[PDB]
């Protein structure tokens, strides 16, 4: 999800960009700015929300070992989705 | 149910290792 | 001041002065110690370069880490110079030399690219420009040299109207094409002098004095459009510097008078050599020249510097010359 | 009595020569004074590991060995048995590696440059044991103050063995060019003799003193780990000069060969770090299944784990002599003092006494005699 | 090694000693670079009861 | 015997396509061993083993002669060799990316680069983080 | 105790106290106290007057011939009125054993060097010197081992900051190597680590 | 064997400390407080000194 | 009481007569050194060097801190005779590389929060 | 022209010939030359890409920086580089010698050799692998290889 | 038991004498040397044909560090700077913020390659696998800038890599 700056830099996905009158702009002149084009915030808003019909629902992020620790997700509250906190997959319970 | 699985010398052991020195003499008187 | 460009820390190598200096001839003589200046106390420099970066890489260890930046550019391009120059809030034209290439004459180096560079700077928004003339410099002087020396300064005093002109006399150093030029003399055995030598006197200056004065120029405020007149201490008759140049290197001093057009003559054949040549037409004629004297001028004491005298830098330069009685001055 | 000052491992040294005779020898050190000792004040225990793989360069293993061992004895508990296997079999190994380094270098300084290339084709072999175990050819970090990091991968045994079993050959390969080489013995036989009582009063220590006759190894004197569960003999010299020491130490080599088989074959199972979460880390399932091991792995990995007050001095037979460290607790998770005692020290300072009355050309073999590696000469 | 037999026999001869038996180039009497998955028993710590940390 | 190694040096040079494919590989990889074709790469590197060499001698690779942008004629290096191949020349692994590909990612790159120091396709370094302490900015209205 | 747990050696306990008290009653001029660790080390620690005679004791002693100088070295307590402590390691091989002879010393008190006991000081004591910036009386040469020529301060101190006061470039005006005022463009991040909830009851000392 | 000198301590002439950083620094000693965010109290119970606060400045590579 | 014991002087009497004997070996060993490390300063420059570096301590008035500082201008001048400093080393004296720092209150003012 | 397709023939030839032979003068300050060492080992041969082993300072072609520089070192390598004939290259390997590396803040240790040379390659690694110093090796070749001083010569 | 290396009598018989003479005169231990040169000469050298061919590595080999993310393609750093805090060189400079969407995530991530010691600390000190050493070493550089890595580097690095890290991991992890 990369963005261009007004100037004509790629904005990054912390959104860092020299202003006009930035001088630090010089050092990439003849050379390039590194950008990493992948927005870890968009893939991750692409992940349909899993339906679950269980009040609690374990998350380790996949892979066994290979993820991360094992919490727990409550999801008493039909408002809004319970997200992990580590990996910011979405579960909810089927409501209707 | 699966058993314990890391290197461990074969059984038996191994075979012997050479470690004396070894200048053998040609002979010539 | 943009806050990028606030000074600050202790004045060091990984401090910050609010300084960004392109420096145009930063490969040069003049150019390795501006660049060593402005790196010691924290700025940024953008040095352009035409040649081999082989022959730039002395420059690397001047600045902390990101604090000097290398950029290609050419004298014939305008836009080599705006993309060099886009980021800089300091200009320093350093570019210069002393003889004439197959591309380059002394228009070209002198007034061509003095006056392109002001131009393309004023455009770009740089807030100060410092440009180096001579001070012998004069529109009816003998020498091409001088005369280029003389329009260039009209043409960059045009273009930028609070630009700094800064005319030193004969810079003397440890790479200089001075002191070594005239110890140079020795493998040609007796010096050859017009007139003996004694009809000509010099004023020069040092090295670290003309750099110490261009940092000190872009640290003073009030000189925007000022002309100041860099020359030593002392003032020599050539005859009896040259023979104080040749005591201290230890050489016999064999001086000879020559004829003006003989020694010219001797310049022409230099100069036919694809190599840089030891003399040239223009050389004999500015080294036989006299140094000017403007006391109207405000000088390096107005930058806060004593001009440090050619008798206690002599060793450091002619030691290497070698395998005690300084010269007598007139003032 | 002309002086000279043969500048810049790297060393300098001012000499008075009277004539062709070394009248005096002055090493000055110093040009690889990094202020380890200093800095390890600034850091955890586990953080201040990996300078001790820094301090001699050329044996890895055995220091941070001497390090562990310091850090378990402070800390009142034992590593489990597998783990004292493993790190006996890398630091016989590690010897080898020191040997082979020490032995070609002398050798090539001598002029014999042959032996080197032939002995690091080994090296590298074992460089290749190293980063398999550890992921690092050289700085390995791998003996911890709990046991080690990782467990044997699943084929490495077999590969040491097969190794271990073509070693001698080179052995007997390297003594053909060598041992009874006249120009060898010549440089060698009657150069930087020591004395028993000179060696003991000067500090020496390893073939330094084993070379003039004394019957001394901190491996039989006062084993740490396993080494009083294998069998080897101590070589031993008889004129106390380079050439004794030479053959002592291509000695130890075939007798850490006998080490690293007797190694291979008795490697136990089991755990590989002792059983103490609050000590040594825990595995990564269980440290993103539990709570508490969650918890410990958190502690462990920022702040670290305290170490009961008090000091020791802790030594152990490393393969330039006696390896020692001086640690120094003040019941926090950072040492309060941690002193490096390197025998290559030691030795440098005995140099002088030792080329009284030699060639210039000596002065070289007896450098290459006391085996000096300079980062742990200066630290 | 891929050597022909008069030069084995030479480099045999030269040195003195049986090259063959105990050669310096490995070959694929090494293990695979591909291993099954080990599994790593659990130290002494890892029982249910009778286990309380202040005894150990 | 001699007649052996003559007759295997004659089947090396015709098993590289005749005398001008003996010279290119000679040329480019001062070698003119022969190996089973392995596997071929997308961006032309070809990879080859022979189990009868020694360990490290076993695996190889001639790298393409044209890479992103660059003539790789002459101008070869390491870095050319995608992951899944740096995987497998490096002994890291018994199985070639052909027998058992890597997973497949959406963030994973489709065209592997080489080194670019040297290059305006070099990394630069910056601060990666906004501005901390905001100015207060006058007023455009005159005050009186 | 379980397999976790270092095990205890009461025998080289009981003789090593034992040896403590000889020494502590051969020579009650000097020695001060006698400590053995839980893990088995005895320390001796003495008046500085006595540096000379107890190591030569210890060495010469037929009972005691600890003819081995494994290590020498001084710690900085800046707390204590006297600021360093001076530790000397002995080995006996014909017993089999190890010693530890601590004393004390301040900024200005010289140490009686033990080159005449021991060789191998010779250079320890200098690195002491270089480090610490204690004195040694009748030192054969005594000057700096490790740190730079011309270098100012003691590093080993406690107050002497990591990365000191000075460092080195090279400058092209004057062509050499110069030394000018230390300036990180990374500052050394200082991290507090030490946690309340004491970790070990039986070091706590007297709220006094 | 004494001499018996009487004179204030100084060693300031023998530490090589530059002479800007012994007459304009101004130690703090003080026992530092507890830590709000926990209730362990043994952070507390030894005397800290501590130097005065200098200037702090941004990297213009990496900030 | 206050009795401590002595390094190498009893009063401060001995311990002068020790800095003018060091001060003398520094004199006769100026010009020694200027020549042989071929400096560009000159004898009288660097006599004002040393006359400059002993002036430092001039407010010592305990004997031990004199002996201790005699001991170390010693060492220095071992290290200078010997020629095991280099010319950077005698150069360090100097400190020609570094930007003199103003001392008034409105220069210091200006370049920063630094007293 | 002839000129300016005479001067690139004649710029390819001398960096040939300069890339192809480079000897290297090796400062082995560390553990750093020990990795070193084995590149000059059988396995590796540097020897046989034309890189001659253990060079004489007087007749070097490039210094490799193979461990940290302390504060006490650094004049006598400032002098040994100063000492090279002209065509001289400096590659800095390992972290210490590369920015001081594990002895960054330390008051005896110079935070980089580029702070006293101008360095050309910088190899990354604490130690790099012998196969990453010829990898450094084979770019400095490459560098070489690029640079063109006959061209800039007859163009000025 | 200890041995005796040097602690042999030669005989003193006149055969013994006149084979020490042979040897003297004769060189013949020199001549056993050069055949034991000769024989080295014709055995095939142990070189290696780089870059064309490679040294072997491990799984557990250990190069230029990259940041790794989850297969949904969000990283999976959570800076929680356990990294940070384990580096013995302090080579991690880590600042955080929640993100638009509350994740903790981020927002400076910098390793200063040229203080790194490669020692893998941060790999095995962190809790969800982000911060990983990659199999890479050919990584040099023809300036000190290019060495001092931000989150940019490091994640274009994972992404680059990411195919041969994930196998070695799943080669090694049974061992973590
Ligand atoms: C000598 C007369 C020429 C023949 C010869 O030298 O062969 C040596 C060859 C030596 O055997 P080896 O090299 O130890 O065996 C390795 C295999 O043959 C390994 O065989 P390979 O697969 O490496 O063979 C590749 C082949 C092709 O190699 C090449 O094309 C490059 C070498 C060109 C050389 C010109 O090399 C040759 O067989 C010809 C060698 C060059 C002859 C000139 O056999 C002999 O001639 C022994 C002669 C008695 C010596 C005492
Ligand atoms: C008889 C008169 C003599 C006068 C003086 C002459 C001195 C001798 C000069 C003749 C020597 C011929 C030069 C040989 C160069 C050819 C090498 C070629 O193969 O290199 C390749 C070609 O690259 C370049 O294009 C070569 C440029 C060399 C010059 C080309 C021809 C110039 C000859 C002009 C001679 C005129 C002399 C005029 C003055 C007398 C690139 O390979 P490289 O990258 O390295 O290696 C990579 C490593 N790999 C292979 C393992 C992957
Ligand atoms: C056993 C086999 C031996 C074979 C015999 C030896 C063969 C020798 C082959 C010589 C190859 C040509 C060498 C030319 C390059 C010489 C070195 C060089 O690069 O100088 C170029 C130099 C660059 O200097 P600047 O740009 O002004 O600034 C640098 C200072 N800051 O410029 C020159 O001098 C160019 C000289 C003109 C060369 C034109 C012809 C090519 C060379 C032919 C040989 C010359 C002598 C005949
Ligand atoms: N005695 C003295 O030195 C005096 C000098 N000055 C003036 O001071 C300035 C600096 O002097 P100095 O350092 O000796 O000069 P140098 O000859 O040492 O260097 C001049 C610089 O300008 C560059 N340059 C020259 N011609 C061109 C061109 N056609 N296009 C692009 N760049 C070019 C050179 O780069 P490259 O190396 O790539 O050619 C070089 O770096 C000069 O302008 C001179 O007129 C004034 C009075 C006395
Ligand atoms: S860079 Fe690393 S391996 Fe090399 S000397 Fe320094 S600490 Fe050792
Ligand atoms: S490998 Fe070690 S030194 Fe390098 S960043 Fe990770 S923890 Fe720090
Ligand atoms: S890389 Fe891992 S250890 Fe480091 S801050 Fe991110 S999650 Fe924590
Ligand atoms: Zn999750």
């Amino acid at each position: 999800g990369v963005r261009t700056s007004p100037t004509g830099e790629k904005v990054t996905h912390t959104g860092q960009a020299y202003d006009d009158g930035d001088y630090r702009r010089v050092r990439f002149s003849d050379r390039q700015k590194e950008v990493n084009e992948n927005f870890a915030i968009d893939l991750i808003a692409e992940q349909p929300v899993s339906e679950v019909g269980s009040r609690v629902i374990s998350c380790d992020g996949g892979g066994g070992a290979l993820g991360h620790p094992r919490v727990y997700i409550n999801l008493d509250k039909e408002t809004k989705t319970g997200t992990c906190g580590y990996c910011g997959l979405q579960f909810r319970q089927p409501h209707h | 149910a699966s058993k314990v699985k890391q290197d461990m010398p074969p059984p038996g052991g191994y075979g012997p290792i050479d470690y004396k020195r070894n200048l053998p003499r040609r002979g010539l008187s | 001041l943009h806050h990028a460009l606030i000074p600050h820390g202790k004045g060091g190598r990984s401090s910050v002065s609010g300084i960004v200096a392109t420096v145009f001839g930063a490969t040069g003589f003049l150019g390795r110690y501006v660049v060593n200046h402005l790196g010691r106390m924290g700025s940024q420099v953008i040095v352009p370069y035409r040649c081999e970066p082989y022959d730039t890489m002395h420059l690397r260890p001047m600045g902390d880490l990101g604090q000097i930046i290398f950029m290609e550019w050419n004298g014939k391009d305008k836009d080599s110079i705006r993309k060099v120059v886009e980021h800089s809030n300091v200009v320093i034209n350093l570019v210069g030399r002393e003889w004439e290439t197959k591309n380059f004459d002394f228009e070209d180096v002198f007034v061509k690219i003095p006056h392109a560079i002001a131009q393309v700077s004023k455009e770009a928004g740089v807030e100060k420009l410092i440009h180096i003339s001579h001070l012998n410099a004069d529109i009816k002087s003998p020498s091409r040299y001088l005369r280029s020396k003389a329009v260039g300064e009209k043409e960059v005093r045009a273009a930028f109207p609070e630009a700094t002109i800064i005319k030193p006399s004969d810079i003397f150093g440890r790479e200089d094409r001075f002191l070594n030029y005239f110890a140079s003399m020795r493998w040609f055995g007796g010096v050859p002098l017009i007139s003996l030598g004694k009809e000509t006197v010099k004023q020069p200056v040092y090295i670290v004095d003309v750099s110490k004065g261009i940092i000190n120029a872009i640290k003073d405020p009030d000189a925007k459009g000022k002309t100041f007149a860099f020359v030593g201490p002392n003032r020599y008759l050539l005859f009896d510097l040259v023979q104080y140049i040749f005591a201290v290197a230890y050489r016999p001093f064999l001086p000879y008078p020559l004829p003006h057009f003989a020694y010219r003559w001797v310049g022409r054949l230099f100069e036919v050599s694809p190599f840089e040549p030891w003399t040239t037409r223009d050389k004999v004629e500015r080294v036989h020249m006299s140094d000017m004297t403007l006391p109207h001028l405000p000088g390096l004491e107005d930058l806060g510097i004593q001009a440090t005298p050619l008798e206690l830098k002599a060793i450091e330069v002619l030691r290497r010359h070698r395998t005690v009685k300084p010269a007598k001055t007139v003032n | 009595n002309l002086t000279l000052n043969f500048g810049p491992g790297v060393l300098r040294l001012v000499m008075e020569l009277s004539g062709e005779m070394v009248r005096k020898c002055d090493p000055h050190i110093g040009l690889l004074h990094r202020g380890t000792e200093k800095l390890i004040e600034y850091k955890t225990y586990l953080q201040a590991l990996p300078y001790f793989d820094r301090l001699d360069y050329v044996s890895m293993m055995c220091n941070e060995q001497a390090y562990s061992l310091a850090v378990e004895k402070l800390l009142n508990i034992q590593p489990p048995p597998r783990a004292q296997w493993i790190r006996v079999l890398f630091g016989e190994i590690t010897r080898l590696l020191n040997h082979i380094m020490a032995v070609t270098t002398h050798a090539l300084d001598i002029g014999a440059m042959t032996p080197f290339f032939w002995m690091f084709e080994e090296r590298e072999k074992m460089f290749e044991f190293y980063e398999r175990v550890s992921g690092a050819r050289m700085h390995a970090a791998y003996i911890r103050p709990g046991g080690v990091h990782q467990d044997l991968p699943l084929g490495l045994l077999d590969d040491i063995y097969e190794f271990s079993k073509n070693f001698s050959f080179r052995i007997d390969e390297l003594e053909e060019m060598l041992t009874n080489n006249r120009i060898w013995r010549n440089r060698t036989v009657d150069i930087g003799v020591v004395t028993a009582e000179d060696a003991l009063n000067y500090g020496f220590s390893g073939v330094m003193l084993r070379g003039s006759g004394i019957q001394w190894d901190l491996r039989k004197t006062q084993p740490y780990d396993v080494y009083d569960q294998v069998e080897f003999d101590v070589p031993i010299g008889s004129r106390g000069d380079c050439y004794d020491r030479y053959l002592c130490r291509v000695e130890e080599m075939r007798q850490s060969l006998r080490i690293i088989s007797q190694c291979l074959n008795k490697m136990p199972p089991g755990e590989i770090k002792v059983d103490d979460a609050k000590v040594s880390p825990p595995k990564r399932a269980e440290m993103k299944t539990s709570m508490e091991s969650l918890i410990h792995h958190f502690k462990l990995y920022t702040e670290g784990y305290q170490v009961p007050p008090g000091a020791t001095y802790t030594a152990i037979e490393a393969p330039k002599g006696e390896f020692g460290v001086y640690l120094v607790s003040d019941g926090s998770s950072r040492p309060y003092r941690c002193k490096i005692k390197a025998p290559g020290f030691a030795h440098l300072a005995g140099l002088d006494k030792m080329s009284k009355g030699h060639m210039l050309a000596d002065v070289v073999a007896i450098i290459g005699t006391q085996d000096i590696v300079f980062g742990e000469v200066d630290r | 090694a891929s050597a022909t037999r008069v030069i084995q026999l030479l480099r045999n001869w030269a040195s003195g000693r049986d090259l063959q038996a105990k050669l310096q180039l490995r070959y694929q009497e090494i293990s695979k670079r591909t291993q099954p998955p080990p599994k790593l028993p659990v130290g002494p710590s890892h029982k249910l009861s009778n286990n309380y940390y202040c005894t150990r | 015997e001699l007649v052996q190694v003559l007759r295997r040096g004659l089947q090396q040079v015709s098993g590289h396509g005749g005398l001008r494919g003996y010279l290119r590989v000679l040329f480019r990889a001062n070698d003119v061993r022969v190996g089973t074709l392995v596997g071929e790469d997308k961006y032309g590197n070809k990879y080859y083993e022979d189990n009868k060499q020694f360990f490290g001698r076993h695996r190889w690779v001639i790298y393409t002669t044209e890479m992103n942008g660059r003539d790789t004629f002459w101008d070869v290096d390491g870095s050319m060799v995608p992951p899944e191949w740096h995987r497998w020349l490096h002994c890291m692994t018994d199985d070639p990316p052909t027998t058992k590909p890597p997973t497949a990612r959406k963030y994973i790159w489709t065209n592997h680069k080489f080194n670019v120091s040297g290059t305006p396709q070099q990394y630069v370094p910056y601060s990666t983080t906004r501005k901390k302490i905001q100015e207060w900015v006058p007023p455009s209205t005159p005050y009186k | 105790t379980r397999p976790t747990i270092r095990p205890r050696n009461d025998v080289v306990h009981k003789q090593l106290s034992a040896f403590g008290q000889y020494v502590a009653e051969i020579l009650p001029k000097y020695v001060q106290q006698v400590q053995v660790s839980c893990f088995n080390e005895l320390e001796i620690f003495i008046h500085p007057d006595g540096v000379i005679p107890v190591l030569t004791f210890l060495r010469d002693h037929t009972n005691a011939q600890f003819k081995s100088l494994a290590d020498l070295t001084a710690v900085d307590v800046p707390t204590r009125q006297n600021r360093f402590e001076i530790v000397y390691n002995l080995l006996s091989l014909r017993f089999n054993s190890r010693i530890r002879v601590k004393t004390y010393t301040d900024e200005l008190t010289p140490i009686e060097s033990s080159v005449t006991v021991y060789k191998a000081a010779n250079w320890y004591e200098r690195e002491i010197w270089d480090m610490f910036g204690v004195f040694f009386a009748n030192h054969p040469d005594l000057r700096r081992i490790l740190t730079d020529y011309g270098f100012e301060g003691h590093p080993f101190r406690k107050d002497f900051p990591l990365s000191g006061y000075v460092e080195l470039r090279y400058d092209d005006e004057v062509k050499r190597v110069v030394a000018e005022p230390v300036e990180l463009a990374q500052e050394f991040r200082k991290f507090d680590l030490n946690s309340p909830w004491e970790a070990f009851p039986a070091y706590r000392q007297p709220p006094e | 064997q004494l001499i018996a000198v009487d004179e204030k301590l100084d060693i300031t002439t023998l530490t090589g400390v530059p002479e800007e950083h012994i007459k304009t620094r101004k130690v703090r000693i003080f026992v530092p407080a507890r830590n709000n965010m926990q209730s362990g109290v043994n952070n507390t119970k030894k005397w800290k000194m501590e130097f005065d606060t200098r200037e702090r400045w941004e990297n213009p590579l990496m900030g | 009481g206050t009795s401590v014991k002595p390094i190498f002087s009893r009063d401060m009497n001995e311990a002068k007569r020790r800095v003018r004997e060091l001060y003398r070996a520094w004199y006769r060993e100026v010009p020694n050194t200027v020549h042989l490390f071929q400096l560009d300063i000159s004898v009288k420059q660097g006599r004002d060097k040393v006359r400059e570096m002993f002036m430092k301590n001039a407010h010592v008035t305990d004997p031990r801190v004199v002996d201790l500082l005699v001991i170390k201008g010693k060492m220095e001048l071992e290290e200078t005779i010997n020629v095991w400093k280099q010319r950077t080393h005698i150069m360090r004296f100097f400190h020609e590389t570094e930007a003199p720092r103003p001392t008034d209150f409105l220069s210091k003012f200006y370049v920063g929060h630094d007293p | 022209s002839r000129g300016e397709y005479v001067v690139a023939k004649l710029d390819d030839l001398v960096n040939w010939a300069r890339r192809s032979s480079l000897w290297p003068m090796t400062f082995g300050l560390a553990c750093c030359a020990v990795e070193m060492m084995h590149m000059a080992a059988p396995r590796y041969d540097m020897d046989r890409f034309g890189v001659v082993f253990r060079a004489s300072p007087r007749q070097s072609d490039v210094m490799i920086v193979a461990g940290t520089l302390t504060n006490k070192m650094a004049p006598a390598l400032r002098k040994v580089y100063d000492q090279m004939p002209e065509p001289r290259y400096v590659v800095s390997m390992g972290s210490c010698a590369n920015g001081g590396g594990y002895y960054h803040y330390s008051y005896s240790v110079v935070r980089g050799c580029d702070r006293i040379v101008p360095v050309d390659i910088y190899v990354p690694g604490c130690p790099p692998t012998a196969e990453a110093l010829l990898y450094g090796i084979l770019q400095l070749q490459r560098k070489i290889k690029r640079e063109k001083r006959l061209r800039i010569w007859y163009r000025r | 038991t200890y041995k005796f290396v040097n602690m042999r009598e030669p005989s003193m018989d006149m055969k013994s004498v006149t084979d020490r003479a042979a040897q003297t005169l004769l060189w013949t231990e020199l001549v056993r040397g050069l055949g034991m040169t000769l024989s080295y000469l014709f055995r095939e050298p142990a070189t290696i044909n780089y870059p064309f061919e490679k040294g072997p590595l491990s799984p557990r080999f250990r190069g230029e560090h990259a940041l790794r993310r989850y297969p949904s393609g969000e990283e999976r750093c959570i800076a929680c700077k356990l990294c940070e805090a384990v580096c013995p060189a302090q080579a991690i400079t880590i600042e955080a913020e929640p993100r638009a969407d509350g994740s903790r995530r981020t927002t400076r991530y910098d390793i200063d390659m040229t203080k790194c010691i490669y020692c893998g600390f941060c790999q095995e000190a962190c809790p969800v696998d982000a911060i990983v050493e990659g199999p890479n070493f050919e990584f040099s550089t023809e300036t000190h800038e290019e060495l001092l890595y931000n989150k940019e580097k490091l994640l274009n690095n994972g992404d680059k890599w990411e195919a041969e890290i994930a196998a070695n991991i799943q080669a090694d992890y049974l061992y973590r």
